[PDB]
């Protein structure tokens, strides 16, 4: 016996969402949108860093891009759509043993408190990540075959019971029990003041002038699909000492705060896995966290 | 064979020779390499240096240090020294 | 012990300024709000560089701009909304075993006296360096959570006894103590004159380039946020031989005097963190500096 693993075993992305357009609106005029743009700035700091002291002189002096809202519209709106997707237990480029054991190990795993967590996450505001700071309301407009829902202030770090995120997750979870798919159209209107500097998702370089450079999509500011992808599955609370909810990875590994919450205590994602296809039961919150693992996706090879 | 009981030139019995400038030229006291001094001014290096970062395995204690200056050869000038703050030139 | 600093350690902005829009009122047609507009005059002249002795008989049209009060209007009026945010003990990119020892050692901070400073600091017209010298009449008006707040006669340097900034401050504490935002929608009506020369913020333009560029929001003359930023923290009146409140830096350091105050004498930001995490016995001052700076926030790591 012993079913390893296929060394090639990967699952795809079945919560796939857009670039998170940033727009600018009034919270009573929700209409008229127009681009909130990522302009650059430049900056005159006092080089502080925690190492030499000798340097605290002469100026830090340097460009980095920034996003505000115009002066005139008060609320940040965020544009995307979340496309839920099935068959998520059929591996894309894995084996057809490992998998369909794994596939018959999950099938008694319950996806409704997986696509509430998911419903909260995208209906909550946890796709905003530093655009919630300081918001006097946050209103969110999921519009899913049809069918517009308006979400107040939930508290996000506790999934709490709301029936309109139930409604949703009722077709996200007949979604992804099983084959076919599911789009959410969502809008964040959060009053965040007249003029008050954004947060869109920084980028990655390495040669370039700017010292932070924001996401962009013709000159307009944006949230990356990852970032908004990774607060999708920000639901783990399932991990030894759960106190907050953490992205769903492998090993429980936030690069954030640099310590892994599932790795080095058997409760990751691989020893699960395995354990699950040879056959020992598993937990329904563990069983859960494989299933959110297969919907996120990743090569389980090695 | 080289402290030996002869005058020679380089030699320690030398005679006739001290009349002379060679015990000097050719018996240098602490003859070294050219020696050129790459120095360090408030953690900014002067010559081709190049700061560089340990390995942080194993490191037990590490120094840190801003001032200063560090003795290159001139045969390990033509590269960058790269001083680094646990362990000081090398040839990287 | 030897609690060791995390060099990925950050923290967030928790005082967020708005870009300082500038408007010419009159002192008492306080409602009819005309923007000031950046003019920009050309100026003839050759250029010389040190690089290019070739290039100095022909070229350098430049065009500085300048930035005056209408002929009619005698009240700059500058605008910006300050959002003071709590858990300024969260590390954003930092984690949890250095900050949530820094949590449980800057719990005794007095944040009263803290958002008092940050309050008079903003209310008396340390954000308004260069147009507020010479000012006959100097005004300011502070809304928040529907209350008005009216400022004429606070001296600027020392942080004197006010019953109206204090008011304000206390919502600002309980904020910054506790978890939530605040709002302060800050209009300043100074009395400079009939057409008297005003002074937006310096984009920092090039050695050569051109003379000076002022901070333009759509063609309006303004403010930048960071500079108001400096001014809201500018409340550091507890470092060794402190003369005049400066901006909390984690080096204590001044670029434009060309000294640090702070650094090289065992009071910089991180020899206090790391002596709270070690638990020594911090005094009310430089606990409250300490805070002050992860209020301002900045990568600490080393």
């Amino acid at each position: 016996t012993k079913l390893k693993a296929p060394a090639v075993l990967a699952y795809s992305r079945k919560i796939n969402p857009t670039n998170a357009l940033m727009f600018a609106v009034n919270w009573s005029d929700r209409d008229n949108t127009t681009a909130v743009m990522v302009g650059t700035k430049t900056v005159a700091g006092t080089q502080s860093v925690r190492g030499n002291p000798n340097d605290a002189d002469k100026g830090n002096i340097q460009t980095v891009n920034f996003a505000n809202l115009p002066h005139n519209k008060n609320t940040l709106l965020v544009k995307y759509n979340v496309k839920f997707v099935g068959d998520v237990f059929k591996a894309e480029l894995g084996g057809g043993e490992y998998s369909n054991t794994l596939q018959t190990a999950l099938e008694n795993t319950d996806f409704g408190t997986l696509a509430y967590r998911y419903v909260y996450n995208i209906a909550a505001g946890r796709t905003l990540w530093r655009n919630r700071v300081g918001a006097e309301s946050i209103e969110t407009v999921i519009t899913v075959n049809d069918q517009t829902f308006t979400f107040s202030d939930l508290l996000v770090n506790e999934f709490d019971e709301d029936v309109d995120v139930a409604e949703i997750a009722d077709m996200v979870a007949g979604v992804l029990s099983g084959e076919g798919f599911v789009t959410l159209k969502v809008e964040h209107y959060m009053l965040l003041g007249e003029g008050s500097e954004v947060f869109p998702s920084q980028e990655f370089v390495e040669n370039s002038k700017l010292s932070k450079q924001l996401f962009d999509l013709n000159g307009q500011a944006a949230m990356h699909d990852q970032k908004i992808g990774n607060a999708i599955r920000t639901i783990d609370t399932w991990y030894e000492d759960a106190t907050t909810p953490i992205a769903v990875e492998p090993y429980g590994s936030v690069v954030r705060n640099g310590v892994a919450y599932r790795a080095g205590n058997k409760t990751d994602l691989f020893t699960l896995m395995d354990g699950a296809v040879n056959g020992k039961s598993l937990t329904e919150e563990d069983q859960m966290f494989v299933t959110a693992n297969l919907i996120r996706g990743g090569v389980f090879g090695g | 064979d080289k402290l030996t009981t002869d005058i020679a030139d380089t030699n320690v019995f030398v005679g006739g020779w001290q009349l002379t400038a060679n015990p000097h030229e050719y018996c240098k006291w602490r003859r070294g390499t050219k020696n050129e001094d790459l120095v360090l001014t408030d953690g900014k290096w002067s010559g081709n240096v190049t700061t560089t970062k340990p390995i942080q395995s194993k490191i037990w204690r590490k120094w840190q240090g801003e001032n200063g200056s560090i003795t290159v050869p001139e045969y390990l000038l033509d590269k960058t020294i790269c001083y680094n703050d646990f362990y000081g030139g090398y040839e990287n």
